[PDB]
């Protein structure tokens, strides 16, 4: 279901490229119709409230895109709700007959597996919860415990849950003892770093993606060139220039990408202008990832520019370390940087203490600070321990 | 067996008063008696705390990072009493369901 909730997000707000909001809208409305689920062909009038580029077209003119019209009707409902009908009728026949037998746990377990992909596919979010519940006790092992967790991380990407799944998240890794199952390694380092995608870890997100274990693929929630995607994104911040030519530029995985998929370009144009340190062919690049990258993703696109502000971060401290004094001029006729423009670009960090740049507007020149010193470092330590004071006091005080 | 019979700086302070002391007396009596190895020994003790104030610059480099040390030293205290005030809040509980 990676495509299905990939092409509804490219029509909720697309600024970009509005010639694939045909082939998203047309893609899910002959989805929804060969599959069981009902709400969600409803759910797309509440969905796009209130976004740009709009799908709907009812009382609202403004609409954009190429398919103006997502309405909901009582044709199509009727007919996928006798599917749903037919259908739990052939699994309480089955149900019923398990109940009279009741052969080991298992088979107990099978009649609440069957709903939980049931009232997972016909469209139910708490409904199918509560089914796994049950399922979840009457597991034989920790094979059919997993399981479960998939279809709580499957109701939980697209409806954004940050805290039942990922409550049962570390209830499966923790159990009695977890070992080097692969059910419980490869899918919880997949799931988990999807986690701390929408809450921007990036402690462990470039553990847990840049490094996978060989494909992942599972095809269900997330695709190859997903994983990659956001590997190139999240690999700019916290690896290094260590990293970049190991895990990155060099890594195997990566290799065969650019044969493959040509629409991503995130592990090229930028890994090469980055690892060179070249302004002049890093500025037209980042414009052309922003769009087909950052825009189409459902992870990134909530933030965007914001990541525009950190990745130009990371090349501004490539070249303040080559140079002490240098003039603008220069880097603006080799780089192509604006020099009026210049200014109003390094004004969003130096006073916020993010670079160490300083240019003197005398001459024209740009020069360069201490990078680090032992006062600087011992700032953390005073909002850090000042911090913790205020919990000894909050507690100390409110336990007598 | 002397354990049996019987049973830092402030101690040492008063010890340097004993020692100047000393030099004061020998150079009064010194000069009543006229108007060498001592004097050889004497200006050396001057030209090796007035002195002492050119590397205060540098004094304060390491005077800090005992302040640093004492920091968490005292942080980590809080964890001894908290946990003793958590530890005694379950021995009050014990009392009373008694």
């Amino acid at each position: 279901n990676y495509e299905v909730s990939e092409k509804a997000f490219l029509l909720t707000q697309s600024k970009v490229s509005i010639e694939q909001r045909k082939e998203a809208a047309e893609f899910v409305l002959a989805k929804i119709k060969e599959e069981e689920m009902a709400p969600y062909y409803k759910y797309l009038c509440e969905e796009y409230l209130v976004n740009n580029g709009q799908s709907d077209l009812e009382h609202d003119e403004k609409s954009d895109s190429l398919n103006e019209w997502i309405k909901f009707d009582q044709e199509l409902y009727n007919e996928l709700c006798k599917k749903n009908e037919s259908k739990i009728k052939e699994l309480n026949e089955k149900i019923q007959k398990l109940e009279e037998d009741d052969e080991g746990e298992l088979e107990q377990a099978q009649a609440w597996i069957n709903l939980g992909e049931y009232y997972a596919q016909i469209g139910d979010k708490d409904n199918a919860e509560k089914t796994l519940g049950k399922s979840l006790s009457k597991a034989i092992s920790t094979g059919a415990k997993i399981d479960v967790m998939l279809t709580i991380a499957r109701l939980g990407f697209f409806y954004n849950d940050q805290l039942y799944v990922k409550e049962k998240l570390e209830a499966v890794n923790s159990m009695i003892e977890k070992g080097g199952d692969w059910e419980r390694r490869n899918r919880y380092k997949t799931y988990y770093g999807i986690h701390c995608l929408a809450v921007r870890n990036f402690k462990e997100a470039a553990k847990l993606l840049v490094d996978s274990l060989a494909t992942f693929t599972s095809i269900e929630l997330t695709s190859y060139e997903s994983i990659a995607t956001y590997a190139s994104v999240t690999g700019l911040f916290t690896l290094e220039r260590t990293d970049l030519k190991s895990k990155v530029i060099d890594s195997p995985e990566l290799l065969s990408l650019i044969s493959t998929t040509a629409a991503l370009q995130s592990i090229s144009s930028l890994t090469i202008s980055l690892y060179a340190s070249d302004y002049a062919s890093y500025f037209p690049y980042l414009l052309e990832t922003y769009a087909n990258v950052l825009i189409p993703c459902k992870y990134l696109n909530r933030h965007a520019d914001f990541f525009v502000r950190e990745m130009r971060r990371k090349v501004y401290a490539q070249l303040l370390e080559s140079y002490k004094t240098l003039s603008l001029k220069s880097m603006a006729s080799a780089f192509g940087v604006s020099v009026a423009f210049l200014d109003n670009d390094l004004g969003k960090f130096i006073p916020n203490k993010q670079l160490n740049c300083v240019i003197d507007r005398v001459n024209g020149i740009v020069e360069t600070n201490r990078p680090d010193n032992k006062n600087a470092q011992y700032h953390l330590l005073v909002k850090q321990g000042d911090g913790l004071l205020t919990k000894l006091q909050k507690y100390g005080a409110a336990v007598r | 067996g002397v354990e049996h019979l019987l049973r830092i700086r402030l101690t040492n302070q008063l010890k340097s008063l004993k020692g100047l002391q000393s030099k004061l007396k020998d150079v009064v009596e010194y000069l009543d008696k006229v108007i060498h190895t001592i004097l050889g020994k004497l200006q050396d003790v001057f030209n090796l705390n007035n002195l002492q104030k050119a590397l205060t610059v540098k004094t304060n480099d390491e005077l800090m990072v005992i302040y640093i040390s004492n920091l968490v030293r005292s942080i980590i205290a809080f964890d001894d009493l908290i946990e003793n005030k958590i530890q005694n809040k379950k021995i009050q509980e014990q009392r009373v369901k008694d």
